[PDB]
């Protein structure tokens, strides 16, 4: 049970970043995959989730239009592509798998990813 | 979404005593859907409480919580040295602001 | 004073999980040589079924924890699998395809969808080979190489092998009734306003469920049951956005779907007893498949859904309908199969409305022959082409929706069509059914004593 | 056969003790064929277990069977009208569910083997 | 509220046949047992017959077992007593009464709570 | 076990009512294995249904069982010698086939539950 | 349920005749699924055959059942203390194994059908 993300990267404003999240240990199709944003010195900030079995993603209204999350089931990997980057998008981007509780309230992130810092600078 | 207010902004105690961190949900209907996450500096968050009161697998018993409706709280029984971090409350997709437990 | 008296046959039950057996019409079995969803694994149904009203009985139902839905999922997938074991497996067709555009009579929308593809193929004799041509859809073929050699491969061929559906086997959903074995009962909620959870004050016991047609679809429930009184909104948790919202219409929306192309079926021999059926040549003009819905009917039903959603999200909340954010073709489009051809309709016209608190629509549809059913990777099937023009009428009896999260402003709620898992399609018909175990042995005090 | 099945599940216990045959008659009836055969065989085994329980209590071929086991007020201290004219068998089963095995062990071995040995020793006289 | 009205009394000759009857109003007739109790003109009470609530368990005093027959119609709310071969000891005022036994699903009712007006039989 | 099976099928009804155990003992016992298992399970279910019918009539463990149900001359107006000394059970079954369910419903629910309730209420005395 | 199973197999016959319910309760419960279904169906058929044998002897719903069949000293000439206080049921079964069918045929057809016909003819009186 482990989620290895991609390495930290640096980008210019206006470009597009694509973080990834390889998954190992658990059945990748059984759980949803959520992407969460931790800006520096700020609270956690949820961005969206994606169903691995279907590919249907839900986004937050602030990220609607700019973020596209995808998955490749063969290699048990998920992706999140934040296009149209800006200054405030500097943050750590984690990939989180909610656990299988009894009430099917799939929002308890027992399994997080280590993080992938995206530093936007000019 | 559901607004979560996790007061106090900064709580200064010393080891071994009991701290009572609180989260208050506003735009909800009232249920037992909450989680408490611990995020040490430089590390990703970690799940402590999954539910209003239940405990995540592997977490010691010093971390316990309770609540219902629109008022919930985390109770760290014993402030051991490996228990100082930022604590967050989660109601579905919403997250708290964060509570700092700092040595003093 | 009082003594133990044993009673056998008491009307006591508990919640239980059993293996249900279907019931079907023998009539349709005589009309249907074979149907993917076998009437042979199942049993002929009993005319004049019995429904006894359990007066004064209030039972707890949970639409979201029901093992009838899981058994139906298992049964439908397994029936499909055994209906596809005997049919031919199209492994010899995994060859390089030299493909060129078809421009005989093409409208601007249908440009490039179909391609004329040539390839070398095996024949009945193992020592000889043939060169054969067939038309293929852009969605069923992938470029082999980035360079513009115009060489193409079938999408499945890398990861898996693609079976061919037998031409004689039919795809029309026929109703199946789920019956309980001896010592089990099916309790039916007769409350007309039930949301699938909580106590149901009006309960009846039925030998078998009503006929449920295994209709496979996304974003829209077709040929299903209808609400008796009002539009019904059913979610496991309406506040949670990770759970799909199932909508039941009280009045259906008629949808007329067509593929106007006059198709032909070309037999190609690939083995001693194995045939491959191909698109042949399209007699006449080529036009895109599409679906029509009445605009006024759609708008009135959408208003009704908006009212029911307002009952859960506030009386002055703005209910906005938008189209799919993304995903596979199945979920992003209204996927369905009628006549044996698999359609994929862009429902952006259907969900294009903002509802403030105070003529037909044409959906451009697309066709495919390589179908990956039930969200499984590695078990694709080839749908043989259907000869002639296909016209198709269905009732839209409900929706499958997902509410957008992370709303910065709280005055609006956005709902986008969804689907892909048919356990949420077959749970919209079994929502009112729970299987129970009869506990017929009871002990109660009486004043009577054994001599 | 199915007519009237469970129709006295909201009736009083006494009113529901007059339809026991309706529920007693409704207890007996490829890979799908073995799944349904397993369901049918489990129904048969379940009926046989219930009839064996009746038979080890001296209650064979009996839908109502009186015993020599006194009722304990610890099991239930309710009056006869409350139980038989003001309660259903479902509520009753909910109330006594944690006392059923005590009653079943006071019927299983004490009462029946004692009574049966005494009939043998009286048949000796 | 409870009222039991006996009818059918008369003057009979030794060895004759009579049919006493009792009407009831004020309660559920089908949920109570019914009894006949006789008082001779100069002596005390004596129990004659008993019938259960349903009407299929009938009990008689040793004297009148083969001669008297008790019966009840729970739709007409009527109790009847057929007395064949009336001897000289059968002269008394007969009371129809409510009680004497009960069902397993009710409490014990070993008593007579409601009586009737009375009907004199002279023979 | 099989010896004598159905050997009194051409004998009179009375002569054939003295061999009932011979026919009672003969009622109980790959893809072929499941077909034969289905046959065996259906035989078991059929025996259980017959025994349940006997048990709801107060006729458990009984090959001959008398009841409190009067015979209706509408069912059959034949005299006892005609039936028992001049007819076989096959001819009898042919004659009464359209009256069997009436008799079975007069045994099922009227006679047995009435009698059984009366035994309970007599056990109260 | 399993507790005490066969625990009186080394006890005297009388001491072992007080635990019969423990052994009576333990008699009822892919290609592997049909093999186990065949085992379960054979257990059901075996229980039904034993209960049918009990029922054709007037011994239904009875773990101890007395009969009208005299014991023959040819079967066993041992005294009651030897059998019930100085022997186990296994040794007994070893001793009487070659006489079991004679006893079973003296119970099967003679005693029970004779007795049953006499009860019918006494019910006529
Ligand atoms: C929702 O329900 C509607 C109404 O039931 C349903 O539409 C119907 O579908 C059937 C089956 O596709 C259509 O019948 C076909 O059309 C004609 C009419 O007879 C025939 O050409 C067809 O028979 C051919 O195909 C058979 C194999 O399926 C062969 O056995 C046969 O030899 C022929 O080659 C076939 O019967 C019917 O016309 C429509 N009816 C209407 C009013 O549209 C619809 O499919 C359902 N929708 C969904 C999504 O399930
Ligand atoms: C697809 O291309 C093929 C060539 O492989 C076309 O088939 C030929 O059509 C011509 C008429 O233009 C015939 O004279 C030839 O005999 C055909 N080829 C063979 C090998 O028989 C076919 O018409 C094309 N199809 C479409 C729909 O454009
Ligand atoms: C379906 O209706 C029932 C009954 O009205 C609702 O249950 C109420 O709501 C919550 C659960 O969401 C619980 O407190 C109780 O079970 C009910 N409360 C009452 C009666 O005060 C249920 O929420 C409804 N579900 C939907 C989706 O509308
Ligand atoms: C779906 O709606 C379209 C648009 O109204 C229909 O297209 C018309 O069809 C008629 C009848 O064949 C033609 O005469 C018209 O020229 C078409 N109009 C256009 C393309 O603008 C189409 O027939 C409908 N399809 C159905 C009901 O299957
Ligand atoms: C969805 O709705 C939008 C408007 O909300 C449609 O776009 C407009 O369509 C009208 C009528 O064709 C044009 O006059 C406008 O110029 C379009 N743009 C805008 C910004 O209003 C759009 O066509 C609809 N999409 C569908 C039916 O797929
Ligand atoms: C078919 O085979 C011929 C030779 O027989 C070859 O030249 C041609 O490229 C092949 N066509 C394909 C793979 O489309
Ligand atoms: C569609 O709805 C109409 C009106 O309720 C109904 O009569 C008809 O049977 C429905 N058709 C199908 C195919 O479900
Ligand atoms: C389709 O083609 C067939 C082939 O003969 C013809 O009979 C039929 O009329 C055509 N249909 C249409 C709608 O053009
Ligand atoms: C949804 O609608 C937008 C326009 O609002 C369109 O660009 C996009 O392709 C649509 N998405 C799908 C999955 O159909
Ligand atoms: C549907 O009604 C709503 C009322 O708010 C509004 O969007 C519009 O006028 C109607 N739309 C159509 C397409 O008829
Ligand atoms: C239901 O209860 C009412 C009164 O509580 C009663 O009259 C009626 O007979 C009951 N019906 C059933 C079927 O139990
Ligand atoms: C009733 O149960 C209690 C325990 O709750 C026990 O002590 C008592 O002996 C029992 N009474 C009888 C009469 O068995
Ligand atoms: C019976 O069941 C529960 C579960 O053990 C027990 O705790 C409770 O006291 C009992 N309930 C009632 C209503 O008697
Ligand atoms: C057959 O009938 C004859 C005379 O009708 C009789 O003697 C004989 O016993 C009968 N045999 C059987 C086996 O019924
Ligand atoms: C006999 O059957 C007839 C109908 O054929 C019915 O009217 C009559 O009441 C029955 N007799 C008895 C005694 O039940
Ligand atoms: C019994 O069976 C038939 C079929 O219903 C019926 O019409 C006939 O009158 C009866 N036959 C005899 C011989 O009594
Ligand atoms: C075994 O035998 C001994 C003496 O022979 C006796 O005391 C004991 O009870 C027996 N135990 C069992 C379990 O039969
Ligand atoms: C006992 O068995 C013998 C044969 O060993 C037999 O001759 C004798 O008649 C039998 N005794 C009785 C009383 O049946
Ligand atoms: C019983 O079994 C054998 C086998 O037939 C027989 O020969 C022997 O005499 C008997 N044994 C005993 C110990 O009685």
């Amino acid at each position: 049970v482990q989620l290895v993300q991609s390495g930290a990267e640096v980008k210019q404003p206006g470009a597009s970043v694509k973080v990834s999240c390889k998954a190992s240990g658990y059945t990748f199709s059984d759980h949803f995959m959520h992407w969460v944003r931790q800006a520096p010195g700020q609270g956690l900030e949820w961005m969206g989730w994606i169903n691995p079995k279907s590919g249907g993603p839900n986004y937050a209204q602030k990220f609607q239009g700019r973020v596209t999350m995808t998955r490749d089931r063969s290699i048990s990997t998920a992706y999140m592509e934040l296009r149209g980057l800006r200054s405030d998008d500097t943050a750590i981007y984690y990939c989180a798998r909610p656990m299988h509780d009894y009430d099917d309230h799939d929002w308890y992130f027992d399994l997080w990813g280590r993080g992938t810092l995206v530093t936007v600078s000019s | 979404v559901s607004v979560l207010t996790q007061s106090p902004g900064t709580l200064s105690l010393s080891p071994g005593e009991r701290a009572t961190l609180s989260c208050r949900a506003s735009q909800t209907v009232g249920s037992s859907y909450l989680a408490w996450y611990q995020q040490k500096p430089g590390q990703a968050p970690r799940l402590l409480i999954y539910g209003a009161s239940s405990r995540a697998t592997g977490i010691p018993d010093r971390f316990s919580g309770s609540g219902s409706g629109t008022d919930f709280t985390l109770t760290i029984s014993r402030l051991e040295p490996e228990d100082f971090a930022v604590y967050y409350c989660q109601q579905y997709e919403a997250f708290g602001q964060g509570t700092k437990v700092e040595i003093k | 004073n009082l003594w133990v008296t044993v009673y056998y046959g008491v009307p006591v039950w508990k919640d239980a999980e059993t293996t249900l057996f279907c019931a079907s019409d023998a009539k349709a079995y005589e009309t249907k040589k074979h149907n993917v969803w076998a009437t042979h694994a199942c049993v002929p149904t009993d005319p004049n079924p019995q429904e006894i009203h359990l007066e004064n009985v209030t039972e707890e139902f949970n639409m979201w924890k029901n093992n009838m839905v899981e058994q139906m999922h298992t049964d439908i997938i397994s029936l499909w699998d055994q209906s596809l074991k005997p049919c031919v497996k199209l492994t010899p067709l995994c060859v390089t395809l030299q493909c060129t555009n078809v421009t005989n009579n093409i409208t601007d929308d249908m440009r490039g969808e179909l391609k004329n593809c040539s390839f070398n193929m095996t024949t009945e004799l193992r020592d000889k080979r043939q060169k054969v041509h067939a038309l293929f859809y852009k969605l069923d073929i992938v470029p082999i190489n980035e360079n513009q050699n115009t060489s193409y491969r079938l999408i499945n061929c890398n990861t898996a092998a693609i079976t061919q559906a037998c031409p004689k086997v039919s795809f029309e959903p026929i109703p199946i009734h789920y019956c309980a074995p001896a010592g089990f009962a099916i309790l039916k909620c007769k409350d007309k306003k039930f949301n699938g959870t909580g106590p149901c004050p009006s309960v009846s016991t039925v030998q078998c469920t009503h006929g449920i047609k295994p209709v496979v679809s996304t974003q829209l429930l077709l040929n299903g049951s209808l609400a008796e009184e009002e539009v019904m909104i059913r979610s496991k948790d309406i506040r949670n956005n990770a759970k799909n919202i199932l909508v039941q219409f009280n009045t259906p929306v008629q949808i007329n779907c067509t593929r106007p192309n006059n198709n032909t079926r070309k037999s190609i021999r690939i083995g001693p007893g194995q045939w491959f059926y191909a698109t042949g040549d399209i007699i006449g003009d080529i036009r895109q498949a599409h679906c029509n819905v009445s605009k006024a009917t759609w708008n009135e039903t959408l208003g009704k859904v908006v009212k029911q959603l307002r009952k859960h999200f506030g009386n002055n909340t703005i209910i906005r309908f938008a189209n799919s954010s993304g995903g596979d073709l199945e979920v992003t489009t209204h996927s369905f199969n009628c006549g044996g051809e698999f359609f994929y309709c862009d429902t952006s016209g259907l969900f294009n409305s903002t509802w403030i608190s105070n003529d037909s629509i044409t959906l451009p549809c697309r066709i495919k022959q390589i179908i990956n059913m039930w969200q499984r990777i590695g078990q694709a099937m080839y749908a043989p082409p259907i000869q002639g023009v296909i016209r198709c009428v269905s009732n839209i009896t409900g929706l499958i929706l997902t509410r957008d999260g992370g709303s910065t402003d709280s005055t609006t709620e956005t709902f986008r069509p969804s689907g892909g898992d048919m356990r949420d399609n077959w749970r919209s018909e079994l929502y009112k059914y729970k299987v129970v175990k009869i506990e017929p042995l009871g002990v109660a005090p009486t004043r009577c004593k054994r001599r | 056969v199915f007519l009237g099945f469970l129709g006295a599940a909201g009736s009083t216990m006494g009113a529901a003790s007059m339809t026991l045959t309706v529920q007693a008659r409704n207890l007996l009836s490829t890979v799908w064929g073995i799944k349904q055969l397993q369901a049918r065989v489990l129904a048969v085994e379940r009926y046989l277990r219930d009839q064996q329980l009746l038979g080890i209590w001296g209650c064979s071929g009996k839908l109502i069977c009186c015993t020599n086991v006194p009722w304990n007020s610890s099991w239930s201290n309710r009056n006869l009208s409350e139980i038989w004219d003001n309660m259903t068998w479902l509520q009753w089963d909910k109330e006594i569910s944690n006392y059923t095995q005590i009653i079943y062990g006071l019927l299983e071995e004490s009462q029946n083997q004692q009574e049966k040995n005494e009939q043998d020793l009286l048949a000796l006289d | 509220e409870v009222q039991l009205v006996e009818t059918g009394g008369g003057l009979v000759q030794p060895g004759g046949s009579l049919k006493l009857s009792c009407r009831a109003s004020g309660y559920t007739f089908s949920s109570f047992a019914m009894s006949w109790v006789r008082q001779a003109p100069g002596k005390g009470l004596e129990w004659v017959s008993l019938i259960n609530d349903r009407g299929g368990l009938t009990f008689y005093v040793d004297s009148v077992k083969g001669r008297f027959t008790i019966s009840r119609d729970n739709s007409k709310n009527t109790l009847s007593l057929q007395m064949h071969s009336l001897r000289d000891g059968d002269t008394a005022v007969y009371y129809c009464a409510t009680g004497g036994m009960s069902s397993a699903l009710q409490s014990s009712k070993y008593y007579f709570d409601f009586w009737g007006q009375g009907a004199l039989v002279t023979v």
